[PDB]
């Protein structure tokens, strides 16, 4: 049983400065060195920083090495991450690790939850909904939310009725900063004319609710 | 001819494992909306065994 | 630098088959390779440390072996909650950890040939401006797929971005959705916008077109 929290994440421009702290319970945390290591999103692992169990001694590695800062507090048994002067590639989930010291060398026993922290240049916009009708064995309709940020954005069909054959993709980070998503379903040839088909689409972080109407295409 | 025995005839979606309905909701067979009205492409979801 | 080359970088077996994997290093290390699983999602945890030592509370079924640069991580017996992705991560160079590029397994099943629809862009996108072409692959399995654009048969390359959906949970198939965005003026400068798509389980490459303004 250990514990470890991760918190500080969040949105933050190009060159600003952001702490994260994790919060260690269930072990030793002052007798233990800890292991910052960050997951970009669709990458691998990257080892980032280390701190003694003292906090006398701090390592990072040569991508943030003069960037990043690791500290910690023994008496609160809270490790404090300092990312200045953030970049584009900072984006990522980082976690909190414990050492474990069983070998000479670093090894990871336990790793946390961790927390997103995204670093853009772009402000908060409210997606824009389209729609992608089928046309003539079965059919398959969707609707498209492009132009939207931050992540994430929720999307249901029907109000959540339509639950069954409905494939929500990832959203896709496109060049101009923002975030491309594609929600898909697929529904009998029969039931297209009369059956109304809505798409409720809603970003928290723009506050955006939209309703938007699948039809069928007429030519 | 019998016709106190009645049984589910539509439902929307199959039961969950010992799971009661009773709903005598008008089932919306066609994908027209049944506004708690019957006739066309909305019946009554329960049928009475003869 | 040292670089950590794990293969095979998918492979695909079923449940009970002995999985083995492989991870070689550019230089030499002694027993500092471990093996670290990760869920699609979950956090990395850890397996296999010193290469030939399993973590506590980890099934006996995994074993690590091997010295210097090549190891192997072998799974006896493969089970349903062991398809992840597996990455070994040398520790000699400690102030240099890297990690190796992975090995998802992935459920072995039966070849499923992809349905592919294409639809054009939409009116209200073509008021924005922008025109985006969608072509979605269904149902197909490996998820090897090689999907290309014709414009007035002439491929496109870079003009669009694929994004592949994880192994289904029900037919354990896979999704592709590529998307040729470009300009307005570009999209009426073309009249055939056409997606071919060359699958394992496809005979010959299936080509899905359409012509501008024709519905």
């Amino acid at each position: 049983e250990v514990q470890l929290v991760e918190s500080g994440g969040g949105v933050v421009q190009p060159g600003r400065s952001l702490r994260l702290s994790c919060a260690a319970s269930a072990f030793t945390f002052s007798s233990y060195d800890m292991h910052w290591v960050r997951q970009a999103p669709g990458k691998g692992l990257e080892w980032v920083a280390v701190i003694s169990y003292d906090g006398s001694n701090k390592y990072y590695a040569d991508s943030v090495k003069g960037r990043f800062t690791i500290s910690r507090d023994n008496s609160k048994n809270t490790l404090y991450l300092q990312m200045n002067s953030l970049r584009a590639e900072d984006t990522a989930v980082y976690y909190c690790a414990k050492d474990g010291g069983k070998l000479w060398v670093y090894y990871f026993d336990y790793w946390g939850q961790g927390t997103l922290v995204t670093v853009s240049s772009a402000s908060t916009k409210g997606p824009s909904v389209f729609p992608l009708a089928p046309s003539s064995g079965t059919a398959a309709l969707g609707c498209l939310v492009k132009d939207y940020f931050p992540e994430p954005v929720t999307v249901s069909w029907n109000s959540g009725a339509l639950t069954s054959g409905v494939h929500t993709f990832p959203a896709v980070l496109q060049s101009s900063g923002l975030y491309s998503l594609s929600s898909v379903v697929t529904v009998p040839s029969s039931s297209l004319g009369t059956q109304t088909y809505i798409c409720n689409v809603n970003h928290k972080p723009s506050n955006t609710k939209v309703d938007k109407r699948v039809e069928p295409k007429s030519c | 001819g019998n016709y106190n025995y009645l049984y589910r005839l539509f439902r929307k979606s199959n039961l969950k494992p010992f799971e009661r309905d009773i709903s005598t909701e008008i089932y919306q067979a066609g994908s027209t909306p049944c506004n708690g009205v019957e006739g066309f492409n909305c019946y009554f979801p329960l049928q009475s065994y003869g | 630098d040292i670089q950590m080359t794990q293969s095979p970088s998918s492979l695909s077996a079923s449940v009970g088959d002995r999985v083995t994997i492989t991870c070689r290093a550019s230089q030499s290390i002694s027993s500092y390779l471990n093996w670290y699983q990760q869920k699609p999602g979950k956090a990395p945890k850890l397996l296999i440390y010193a290469a030939s030592s399993l973590q506590s509370g980890v099934p006996s079924r995994f074993s690590g072996s091997g010295s210097g640069t090549d190891f192997t991580l072998t799974i006896s017996s493969l089970q349903p909650e062991d398809f992840a992705t597996y990455y070994c991560q040398q520790s000699y160079s400690t102030l240099a950890l890297t990690f190796g590029g992975g090995t998802k397994v992935e459920i072995k099943r039966t070849v499923a040939a992809p349905s592919v629809f294409i639809f054009p862009p939409s009116d209200e996108q073509l008021k924005s401006g922008t025109a985006s072409v969608v072509c979605l692959l269904n149902n197909f399995y490996p998820r090897e797929a090689k999907v290309q654009w014709k414009v007035d048969n002439a491929l496109q390359s870079g003009n669009s971005q694929e994004s592949v959906t994880e192994q289904d949970s029900k037919d354990s198939t896979y999704s592709l959705s590529s998307t040729l965005t470009l300009s307005k003026a570009d999209y009426e400068k073309h009249k055939v916008y056409a997606c071919e798509v060359t699958h394992q389980g496809l005979s010959s490459p299936v080509t899905k077109s359409f012509n501008r303004g024709e519905c």
